[PDB]
């Protein structure tokens, strides 16, 4: 059972559940729309300026390469720059964040993230070269989908060969999914990281991009969209490729990822906030399993000073993290809080929430999520009268869909076991088992 | 000073509602709101910062967050605006028997509904429209004069209301009354 969550009794509703709900109402849209047919582009009848055979895209996608791209020719290919040091996989690398990360508040950046495989993207509108806008009538969507498939493909090759420990085949598709699930964000003009000005370039293209594909669109399909970021082409446009831009992300693979519905993952439906919050929790773990080994040395004062410098760099390191976990949780916090009471005021249509505008999504999936757990929905008894949660916190959500395996001894992400902390506390200053080696 | 967030909200009666108070000071001796509302403080680690979570919103109320501070005590109000449906949408008794050539008085009489400057009440004759006006008083009285003719036999009157807070974002509220069916004779 949840060691976050107080005593319940509750039919359970899952994450991946309302990611499903979430897949449900995309392909309901994408059809009800009837822009499948315009929006779903075929790499191999676009045009690529780099020199890569359109073709290759349909006879030997997993063979194709930065040439397959219309891409300004400085950027040598989609992870050209981009983890040099080679730090992303990294036990301990620190995660970003702040006024200069994001516009949404309390956003931690996963160093997957921060060195993503998007180069191409980011030039294909750069210095006077614009191949991508300069193409054949009705090959800019074509074109497009080959440059997204080779960012995707090598984003997920670089997966591959920087994993720590290639034998963790479930970690490199665990990175794979959320790597996925990133590129969509990218693409549907939802990503968090808006504040590097790489990131923004890459956006500023998208539209321009967008305004091409938009304009090439039929005169009844093409009203169905408003929106100057053309946020629901995008949203549209993503449901429309997604299928492929997965398939591609599995090339080279000699384990390929599964997809836990209709052969695709699900985490692109779960809103980025959310993901990257489970990415924190797992890679903590990481780090919380790295400074416990540390305190191995501490097998037994005296001759304990090794292990005198271990308890203590364990302290200083695990309080950190605990900093960026307050601001995860305390957000959280307030996002359900929101969520709950647009359910409890009638949802949508009876409650407009105050909230920024890229945790709208956060704030929807926690209110479907609150519902789907037992939450009472539908407007008070007050409001059309007649005349005569284990989800409720941060900590509940991460024990319930992060992977905490990694967490030695120290694995409660609550500091008590339902509402001093508890021995098992994950952000304890030494670990209870380490308690009267650390006293000395 | 004294800073609240949302400074204006729109919510149906009985409803909830999440208030921030805050204070430009660092350290305040004071940080609080002033509701008889029954309210629900979140725990967050700000000193200068509280967040409230204010229940059973029966009335327009004004819910008062006041801070103590060392430059001087400062109060910040936010604008809490209910809604809430007609508790009765009804047509006047009328006999259904009338006779072709009378001078039918069709009344309706609305009870509540708020905000009333979103609330419009609608007499119709099937699906048409035969006379359309905000709701004013209580209880708001809509009238329209039918000249009973031959084709009328049969032909279903009702009594709308409209209560529009769409301009806010929100939906629009419909609301009808029990039909009367016009039965003709001579
Ligand atoms: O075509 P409109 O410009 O809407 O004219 C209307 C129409 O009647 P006519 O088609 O005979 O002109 C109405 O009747 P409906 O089409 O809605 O059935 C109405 O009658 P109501 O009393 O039913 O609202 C009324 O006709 P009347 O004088 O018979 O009441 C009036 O036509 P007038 O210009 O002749 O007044
Ligand atoms: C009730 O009706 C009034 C009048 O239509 C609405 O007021 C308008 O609201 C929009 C958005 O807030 C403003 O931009 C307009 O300037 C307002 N017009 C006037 C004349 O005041 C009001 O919002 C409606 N109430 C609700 C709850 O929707
Ligand atoms: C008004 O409409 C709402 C929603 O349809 C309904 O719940 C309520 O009972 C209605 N009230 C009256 C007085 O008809
Ligand atoms: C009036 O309403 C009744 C049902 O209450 C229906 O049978 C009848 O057809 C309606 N009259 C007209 C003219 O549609």
């Amino acid at each position: 059972s949840n060691p976050c969550a107080k005593p319940h009794g509750k039919k359970l509703a899952t994450v991946k559940q309302i990611a499903q709900y979430y897949k449900r109402k995309a392909y309901i849209q994408l059809n009800e729309r009837g822009s499948r047919s315009a929006l779903k582009g075929d790499a191999s009848q676009g045009q690529y300026d780099r020199g890569g055979k359109a073709d290759d895209f349909k006879t030997k996608l997993c063979e194709i390469n930065e040439k397959h791209s219309n891409a300004r020719s400085n950027s040598l290919n989609p992870c050209n720059g981009k983890d040099n040091n080679k730090v992303r996989f990294n036990v301990g690398t620190p995660w970003q964040s702040g006024e200069k990360i994001a516009t949404a508040t309390d956003v931690y950046l996963p160093p997957r993230r921060q060195h993503f495989c998007t180069s191409n993207l980011e030039y294909l509108i750069n210095g006077g070269h614009q191949a991508i806008l300069n193409v054949k009538n009705g090959k800019i969507n074509h074109s497009f989908l080959g440059d997204v498939l080779l960012a995707a493909k090598y984003q997920a090759q670089h997966t591959m060969k920087d994993y720590k420990s290639k034998n963790d085949k479930e970690g490199i598709c665990r990175a794979i999914r959320y790597s996925f699930a990133d590129i969509g964000d990218i693409i549907k003009g939802t990503d968090l990281w808006d504040k590097d000005g790489g990131e923004i370039k890459t956006q500023n293209h998208l539209v321009t991009i967008f305004d091409k594909i938009k304009a090439q669109l039929p005169k009844d399909i093409k009203g169905k969209y408003t929106g100057t970021k053309h946020l629901e082409l995008r949203k549209d446009w993503w449901e429309a490729n997604r299928d492929q831009v997965w398939k591609a992300m599995q090339c080279g693979n000699d384990n390929p990822c599964s997809g836990e519905s209709d052969h695709t993952p699900l985490h692109d439906y779960i809103p980025q906030r959310l993901r990257w919050m489970t990415e924190w929790a797992e890679w903590y773990c990481k780090e919380q399993s790295r400074l416990y080994d540390k305190l191995k040395v501490c097998e037994e004062s005296g001759e304990c000073a090794t292990c005198k410098e271990a308890c203590e760099e364990y302290n200083k390191e695990i309080k950190k993290w605990e900093q960026q976990w307050d601001a995860i949780s305390y957000k959280y916090l307030m996002l359900y809080a929101k969520a709950r009471i647009t359910a409890i005021n009638g949802g949508p249509g009876y409650y407009n929430t105050e909230v920024q505008e890229e945790d709208k999504p956060v704030v929807d999936f926690l209110y479907n999520l609150y519902l789907q757990n037992g939450g009472k929905k539908g407007p008070p008894p007050d409001t059309h009268r007649v005349k005569a949660t284990p989800y409720s916190t941060a900590a509940g959500y991460i024990h319930q869909e992060a992977h905490i395996g990694d967490c030695q001894k120290q694995t409660q992400f609550c500091k008590n076991k339902n509402g001093e902390a508890d021995p098992t506390y994950a952000f304890r200053d030494k670990p209870h088992d380490h308690d009267t080696a650390c006293k000395c | 000073q004294t800073s609240v967030s949302p400074s204006k909200v729109i919510l149906p009666r009985g409803g909830s509602v999440l208030v921030t108070c805050s204070t430009s000071c660092d350290q305040p001796k004071l940080l609080g709101i002033e509701t008889p509302l029954p309210k629900k403080e979140l725990l967050l680690p700000g000193n200068n910062r509280k967040v409230y979570e204010l229940s059973n919103v029966q009335e327009d109320s004004q819910p008062m967050c006041y801070s103590n501070c060392p430059d001087g005590q400062s109060t910040a109000k936010t604008f809490l605006t209910v809604y809430w449906t007609p508790e009765r949408v009804e047509l006047a008794p009328l006999p259904s028997w009338q006779p072709v050539g009378k001078n039918l008085t069709l009344r309706c009489q609305v009870e509540g509904g708020a905000p009333r400057a979103n609330l419009t009440v609608v007499l119709l004759r099937g699906e048409k429209e035969l006379k359309r006006e905000p709701a004013v008083g209580e209880p708001a009285e809509v009238t329209t004069t039918v000249l009973v003719r031959r084709d009328h036999h049969g032909a279903n009157f009702s009594c709308r209301t409209e209560l529009d807070l769409r301009p806010q974002g929100l939906e629009l509220f419909e609301n009808t009354s029990a039909p009367y069916q016009l039965q003709t004779f001579g």
